RNA sequence: CGCCACUUCAUGGAAAUAAAUCACUCACGAAU
C-alpha cells in the first residue's frame, strides 16, 4: 500500500475544497485526530459503521468532522476519474453521485473490497495531506 | 447455542461485537437521523446485546483446560462489583440509541474476553519505581513518583521474601531484571532460557451461575447542570467472574546490589569471598504472590479509578 | 498511609439500576466525581478555583490543566451480600400476604417513577385486583417474574467497604478529615434529593468517627432546618414504619411548598405561591393562567372551585381584577421544572395535557435546589442559593388534548390524541414579564425563612427547628 | 384516593517514541 503523489494531490485539492484547510494553510486541529480516529475505526469496527459515525451532522463536537466524508468522497471520485478503460471492466470506474449518503452508496453497492481498499488509501492520503500543514 | 460458550455451538464474541453489531437488516436504518433514534434500531440493537451477553463459560472448559496446559497453572482471582473493563478505547460507536459505544478486548480466535499480557505487564510496572521515563516533561514529577513506588515495593518484597532489607539500587535491579531482562544501564546479562519473565494473556475462566458478559452505564452530567446528560452503554465483565493469569516467572539473585545469573551465582557461591550479607533470591512463588499484591491493590483494566476492574482471591 | 479504609452505615434504602448483581452496591462513578469536588471546595475555603490551585500546587492532580480529578482510586465493596430489597411508589396500595422476607414497600413517597408498577397490567409487580368479597378492599398480588425485570429496585445493605488507595500520603490524610462530611452532606441514587441514599461514615481505619452531623451540615449549607417527627415505633421494631413515615411526611411538606395539598377538609396553599404574592412584583401562579386560557375555550375543568388568585382566607375568582392584569410568571421552575402539566377535564376519559419545551433550547432540565437528608431517623432540609441562569428565561406550552379511547378489544388505545387545540397565547407580554418568563428575583434562604415561619391558625405547616437560617 | 408520564444515548487528549543501521574473517593462493 504505496500512496502515489498523485492521490496526496487529490488528498490537498480536496482538503481545500471542503474549507477544512483555509486560505492561511492552517486547519483545525481536531482534525488530525478526527482523520485518525476514522483510520482506526474503520480497521476495528468496520467500513459501514465508521462512514455512519463520521457522516452524521448532529453531533456534539468541536468542529464538523462530517467533512472528512466530504474529503473522503472527492479523493475516491478523483481516483475514479483516473481509472483506464481495462480497469472499468472489474473495477466500478463510476463517480459517486454527490449529494448521495456515502454510506447509502456502500450499502447499495454491496459491500465490494474495490470501496475498502479505496477508502483506506484516501484515509491515509488525507492522513499525509494534513501533514503537510500545520494546526491553527 | 445461546449459553455454555464452548467450541462447538457458540458465535464468535469478537464477531459479534464488532462485525456482525451493525448488520443491515431488511428494515432498521441507523444511517438517517431519524433512523438512530428510532424504536426500531433500538430494538434491534437490544437484541444484538442479548445475544452478546447470553453466553456463560463453564470451568471445565476445554478452551480453559488447554490455555492451563500450555501457559501453565492459572493464578485465579475473581472480579468484584462493577466489574472489569479492557480495550475501552477502541472504536465501536455509531450514533445510535441502545448501542455498545465502548470497545472491549476479545481474542480473535476463541472470542473469549481477555487482558492482554502487555496491559498486565504494564499494570504491574506502574507501582514500581523505574516505570516512569526521564524525560524533560516527567522531569518534575518522577523523584516524588520513585519515592512514593519505592517505598511501597519495598514494604510489598518484605512482606512477601524473607528479605529483611532491600536498598533503592537492589530495587531497581530487581525491577529492570523482571520486566526488562537487562541491568538498569541497559546493558545484557546472559541469562538462560527459564531465565526470562513472560506475562501471558490473561483470560475468562469461569462464570459459575451466570453470564460473563453484562451492560453497564455511565451518564456524563455536563458543567452545564442545567442540559439533560448522555447516557452511555458500554460492555463489561460480571462480577464474581474467574480470571486466569499466566505467568512464566523464575528465580532472580541479587549478589551486591547487582542480578547474576544462575551459573554466575553458583560461581560466586562456591568462592571463598561470598558472604549471605550481600546475596539476595526471590523465587518465581513469591515474584507471583508479589505480582498477586499488586493485582490486589490497584486492579486491572479501564476505569480503575472509579472502582473498575478490581480483583479478589478465589 | 497509601490506603484508606472506612465501614459505611445506611439510613435510608438506595435506588439501584444495576440490583440485579448481588454485589451491587454504591458506585463509585458518582462517589469519586463528587468527592473530588468537594476536596478541592474545602481546600480554598470555599471556593474551587483556589482548591484545584492547592491540588495544582501539591501535585494532587490527574491533569493539571483540564479537570478536578484528584489521583486516588476508589472501590466500594459489600462486606455481606444480603440486602432488603424496597419498593418505592408514590401510591397508597394494600400490602399482599405472599412475598419473599426482604420484599419490603414504601407507599407514599417523593418517588413517581414506577408507579406503573402497581395496577392492573400484566407487567406490574402488584396486580391489584377487585375483592371476591365486599368491593371496598383490594387485593394484591407478588408477581415474581415482574419483580425481576423492574428498572429501579431500594436497596439497603448491612455495613459495607469504601476503600481509597494513593500512593500520595498527604492526599489520603486530606481525605480522611473531608470524607465523614462529604457522606453527611449527599446523596445517592435516582432521587437523591428526596432523602434516598443517606450514608455516613462509621469506621476510618478501624477508628470510630465522632462527627456532629449537626455541625457538619451547618458549615457546608446555608440553611438547615430539622423536623421534630415522632418516633412512636412500638418499641424501635418496625423500620418500615419509621420509612414509610419519614417518606410520607417528606412528600407531604415538599408538596405544601411546590404547589399544594388538596385531599381532605383540609387544603394548603403552595407557600412558593404565597411568597410570590407578597413580594412586589406580585407574581401569580403559571398554572393561574393554563387555566385561564384553557377555561377561555370552553373546557369544562373538573372542580367545584375557582382558582385562588391571592394569600387572604379566601380569593376565588375567575377574572383578574379589571384596571390592569395580574402579573403572571413560571413560579414552580425555581423549585423543580416539569416536562408536562396533566387538568383533568369534566368528562372521565380525556384530559388537557400542557407540554413545556423551553423557547431558546437552552433549559433542558432542574434539579430541585432543596436537599432532604435523614440521619439517624431525622429530617435535615438544607440548601444553598439557586442556580441564578434559570431566572428570567422563555418557556413555550403545547397546549394538547387527550382523551382516553373508551378501551378496545384488546387494551387502551390512548392514540387518539388531539392537535394542538387552539388557544390566544402570549408573544412578549408586558415587556416580557408574562407567564412564559421564570421570575427575575428569587431567594432560597429568604423563601426558606418565609415558609418554615408561615402559620396557619396559629401553627407552623412546616413544623421545622431552625438550625440555621 | 383516583388517574397519569415525558426527557437525555460521546465528546475532548494521546495516533507512535527511542537503541542498534551491518560486524568479523579471507583483500588473492599455487603452479607456472
Amino acid at each position: 500500500m504505496k500512496i502515489s503523489k498523485k492521490q496526496i494531490e487529490y488528498a490537498i485539492e480536496a482538503l481545500r475544497a471542503n474549507n477544512i484547510i483555509t486560505n492561511d494553510n492552517q486547519y483545525p486541529k481536531v482534525f488530525k485526530g478526527y482523520i485518525s480516529s476514522f483510520g482506526a475505526a474503520v480497521i476495528q469496527s468496520g467500513l459501514i459503521p465508521a462512514i455512519i459515525f463520521f457522516e452524521n451532522e448532529d453531533n456534539d463536537a468541536n468542529a464538523d468532522r462530517h467533512k472528512i466524508i466530504g474529503v473522503l468522497k472527492d479523493i475516491i471520485n478523483a481516483m475514479r476519474q483516473q481509472y483506464t478503460v481495462t480497469d472499468a471492466t472489474i473495477l466500478v470506474s463510476s463517480q459517486i453521485p454527490a449529494n448521495y449518503s456515502m454510506a447509502q452508496y456502500i450499502i447499495e453497492h454491496g459491500n465490494t473490497d474495490q470501496l475498502l481498499k479505496e477508502i483506506t488509501e484516501a484515509a491515509v492520503a488525507m492522513k499525509l495531506a494534513l501533514r503537510m500543514y500545520k494546526s491553527e | 447455542m445461546p449459553k455454555n460458550y464452548t467450541l462447538q455451538n457458540a458465535s464468535n464474541l469478537g464477531w459479534l461485537f464488532y462485525k456482525d453489531y451493525y448488520r443491515q437488516e431488511p428494515n432498521v436504518d441507523f444511517i438517517s437521523t431519524q433512523g438512530k433514534e428510532s424504536d426500531t434500531t433500538a430494538d434491534f440493537f437490544r437484541k444484538t446485546n442479548q445475544r452478546i451477553t447470553a453466553y456463560q463459560l463453564n470451568s471445565e472448559s476445554p478452551l480453559v483446560a488447554a490455555f492451563n496446559n500450555h501457559f501453565g497453572t492459572p493464578l485465579q482471582l475473581k472480579t468484584i462489583y462493577p466489574g472489569l473493563i479492557t480495550g475501552s478505547g477502541l472504536p465501536h460507536q455509531t450514533g445510535s440509541k441502545g448501542e455498545f459505544k465502548l470497545g472491549f478486548q476479545f481474542d480473535y480466535t476463541t472470542g473469549l474476553p481477555y487482558i492482554p499480557g502487555s496491559s498486565i505487564k504494564g499494570t504491574l510496572r506502574s507501582m514500581f519505581p523505574f516505570s516512569l521515563k526521564d524525560k524533560g516533561s516527567t522531569k518534575r514529577i518522577l523523584p516524588e513518583y520513585r519515592k512514593e513506588r519505592m517505598e511501597y515495593i519495598r514494604d510489598l518484597i518484605i512482606e512477601v521474601t524473607n528479605i529483611n532489607e532491600i536498598s533503592d539500587t537492589e530495587i531497581q535491579a530487581l525491577e529492570y531484571a523482571i520486566f526488562t531482562n537487562s541491568t538498569p544501564s541497559g546493558k545484557t546479562i546472559e541469562f538462560s532460557l527459564e531465565e526470562k519473565d513472560v506475562f501471558y494473556d490473561a483470560f475468562v475462566a469461569d462464570s459459575k451461575d451466570g453470564v460473563m458478559l453484562s451492560d453497564d452505564y455511565i451518564t456524563p452530567h455536563g458543567e452545564n447542570p442545567l442540559k439533560d446528560p448522555k447516557p452511555i452503554l458500554f460492555l463489561k465483565i460480571r462480577p464474581d467472574v474467574t480470571i486466569n493469569f499466566y505467568f512464566k516467572l523464575c528465580t532472580t539473585h541479587l549478589y551486591k546490589e547487582k542480578v547474576c545469573s544462575s551459573k554466575q551465582i553458583e560461581e560466586i557461591k562456591k568462592q571463598n569471598d561470598f558472604s549471605s550479607s550481600d546475596y539476595k533470591m526471590i523465587t518465581a512463588h513469591q515474584k507471583r504472590n508479589l505480582f498477586e499484591k499488586i493485582l490486589l491493590c490497584i486492579g486491572i483494566g479501564a476505569k480503575t479509578n472509579i472502582g473498575y476492574g478490581q480483583l479478589k482471591k478465589l | 498511609m497509601n490506603q484508606l479504609t472506612a465501614i459505611l452505615k445506611q439510613h435510608t434504602p438506595m435506588i439501584h439500576f444495576q440490583h440485579n448483581e448481588s454485589g451491587a452496591t454504591l458506585r463509585a462513578s458518582e462517589v469519586k466525581p463528587l468527592l473530588d469536588k468537594f476536596i478541592l471546595t474545602k481546600l480554598g475555603n470555599g471556593d474551587i478555583r483556589e482548591g484545584r490551585l492547592y491540588a495544582k500546587k501539591n501535585n494532587w492532580l490527574i491533569d493539571n490543566e483540564k479537570n478536578y480529578a484528584l489521583n486516588y482510586k476508589l472501590s466500594i465493596s459489600l462486606q455481606k451480600k444480603s440486602r432488603l430489597e424496597y419498593l418505592i411508589t408514590s401510591s397508597t396500595f394494600p400490602l399482599p400476604t405472599e412475598r419473599p422476607s426482604n420484599f419490603f414497600t414504601i407507599q407514599n413517597s417523593p418517588y413517581f417513577a414506577q408507579e406503573k408498577c402497581v395496577g392492573i397490567n400484566t407487567n406490574s409487580t402488584i396486580i391489584l385486583k377487585k375483592s371476591n368479597s365486599d368491593p371496598r378492599k383490594k387485593e394484591a398480588e407478588f408477581k415474581e417474574k415482574n419483580w425481576s425485570q423492574i428498572d429501579k429496585k431500594g436497596l439497603e445493605w448491612q455495613d459495607f467497604t469504601i476503600k481509597i488507595f494513593s500512593l500520595k500520603g498527604d492526599l489520603i490524610n486530606k481525605i480522611q478529615t473531608y470524607l465523614p462530611a462529604f457522606f453527611i452532606c449527599h446523596n445517592f441514587g435516582t432521587r437523591n434529593n428526596k432523602g434516598f441514599g443517606s450514608f455516613t461514615v462509621e469506621y476510618i481505619n478501624n477508628q470510630k468517627n465522632i462527627c456532629n452531623v449537626e455541625d457538619t451540615l451547618k458549615e457546608n449549607f446555608a440553611f438547615v432546618y430539622k423536623k421534630k417527627i415522632a418516633l412512636s415505633r412500638q418499641s424501635t421494631l418496625d423500620f418500615i414504619y419509621i420509612y414509610n413515615q419519614i417518606f410520607s411526611t417528606i412528600k407531604k411538606d415538599y408538596q405544601i411548598l411546590k404547589s399544594g395539598y388538596n385531599f381532605r377538609n383540609e387544603y394548603i396553599k403552595s407557600l412558593l405561591f404565597c411568597y410570590f404574592v407578597s413580594k412586589y412584583p406580585n407574581y401569580r401562579w403559571e398554572k393561574r393562567k393554563m387555566k385561564q386560557l384553557i377555561k377561555a375555550r370552553g373546557y369544562e375543568l373538573k372542580g367545584d372551585h375557582s382558582p385562588i388568585s391571592g394569600i387572604r382566607e379566601n380569593d376565588n375568582s375567575w377574572n383578574d381584577p379589571n384596571p390592569n392584569g395580574y402579573n403572571y410568571a413560571y413560579i414552580r421552575a425555581i423549585l423543580g421544572l416539569a416536562e408536562q402539566y396533566e387538568f383533568q377535564l369534566e368528562t372521565p376519559y380525556q384530559k388537557a395535557i400542557v407540554k413545556i419545551k423551553s423557547a431558546n433550547n437552552c433549559i433542558s432540565r432542574y434539579k430541585s435546589p432543596l436537599l432532604f437528608k435523614i440521619i439517624n431517623n431525622s429530617i435535615y432540609l438544607v440548601g444553598n442559593e439557586i442556580n441564578t441562569e434559570i431566572l428570567n428565561k422563555p418557556f413555550q406550552y403545547s397546549y394538547i388534548e387527550q382523551t382516553k379511547n373508551k378501551n378496545m378489544r384488546t387494551g387502551k388505545s390512548e392514540i387518539t390524541e388531539r392537535t394542538m387545540h387552539i388557544n390566544e397565547i402570549e408573544m412578549n407580554y408586558k415587556n416580557r414579564i408574562n407567564y412564559h418568563y421564570t421570575p427575575t428575583s428569587f431567594s432560597l434562604i429568604d423563601f426558606m425563612q418565609y415558609a418554615m415561619s408561615y402559620k396557619k391558625n396559629g401553627k407552623n405547616i412546616l413544623n421545622y427547628i431552625p438550625l440555621k437560617q
